[PDB]
């Protein structure tokens, strides 16, 4: 796992993090997977290409990569809006 | 504005709700006609 | 047919304890929990 | 989810058959508790 720092920002009006890019898993696929981890392996090297487009037009918003595995790997990192099990409302989101 | 659109008269069933199962929510978009944006004449139509 | 009076015993006991508790349990089990202001009876895992 | 490796993770039920209300479990596998794995577990299956 990695630990981000989020710097508090404007034009996302939440805590957001320009350093790596967030991934969503939804609940009920196992991330541990060989499917998933095979992905979250080479979609590593997005990060590059989130980053550089961000660097030339800093008035971007959310850039995602949904995954027909279910993923979705998005760039600013941020923490999602819904855990599921950390409160009591279950998120379901699916990129598909 | 910021809101879903509505379909219909909403209805529940207060009878039928447990307190802590996480209801879903919504998945629509804002499709918004234009001519349910504003009052409607013939001229609109065709301008449309 | 040697079981004439066992059956008219089996039977004769039967609609005693039926009469016995149909005068100290009559109406006792109406009643149960449910969730506050609704309709979904609230149990646990493998209760019934 | 049908093999050890698969059944990891969490996963959802859903009270009364009810697609709108759910709730999260994690998934484990699990051993029936009579079994016939070895010959002592078999002959207290058979046994019950
Ligand atoms: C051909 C061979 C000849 C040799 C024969 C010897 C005589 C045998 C006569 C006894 C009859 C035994 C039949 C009972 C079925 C066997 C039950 C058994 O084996 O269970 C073993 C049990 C394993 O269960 P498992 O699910 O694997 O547990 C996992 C977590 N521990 O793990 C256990 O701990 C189970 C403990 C078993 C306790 C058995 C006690 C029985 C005592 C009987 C006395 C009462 C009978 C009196 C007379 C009856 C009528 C005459």
């Amino acid at each position: 796992r990695i630990k981000p720092v989020f710097i508090d920002d404007a034009n996302f009006r939440r805590q957001v993090s320009y350093q790596h890019a967030a991934v969503h898993i939804p609940t009920d696929i196992y991330e541990g997977s060989t499917i998933v981890l095979n992905e979250l392996n080479w979609t590593s090297a997005l990060d590059d290409v989130f980053k550089k487009n961000r660097e030339e037009d800093p008035s971007l918003l959310w850039q995602v990569f949904g995954s027909a595995t279910g993923l979705a790997r998005y760039y600013p990192a941020s923490p999602w809006v819904d855990n599921s099990r950390t409160p009591n409302k279950i998120d379901l989101y699916d990129v598909r | 504005q910021p809101k879903p659109i509505g379909v219909g008269i909403p209805t529940i069933n207060l009878r039928k709700r447990r307190p802590n199962v996480q209801n879903p929510k919504s998945q629509e978009p804002v499709t918004l006609d234009f001519l349910d944006a504003e009052l409607e004449n013939d001229i609109k139509v065709e301008i449309r | 047919l040697p079981l004439f009076h066992i059956a008219l015993l089996v039977l004769f006991m039967v609609i005693i304890y039926a009469i016995i508790g149909l005068e100290l349990f009559k109406g006792k089990m109406h009643k149960t929990c449910y969730y506050i202001g609704t309709d979904i009876v609230a149990t646990v895992e493998n209760e019934k | 989810k049908m093999t050890e490796e698969e059944c990891r993770g969490y996963y959802y039920v859903y009270k009364d058959g009810d697609p709108t209300q759910m709730e999260l479990r994690p998934r484990q596998w699990i051993h029936n508790d009579f079994h016939f794995d070895n010959v002592l577990s078999a002959m207290m299956s058979l046994f019950t």
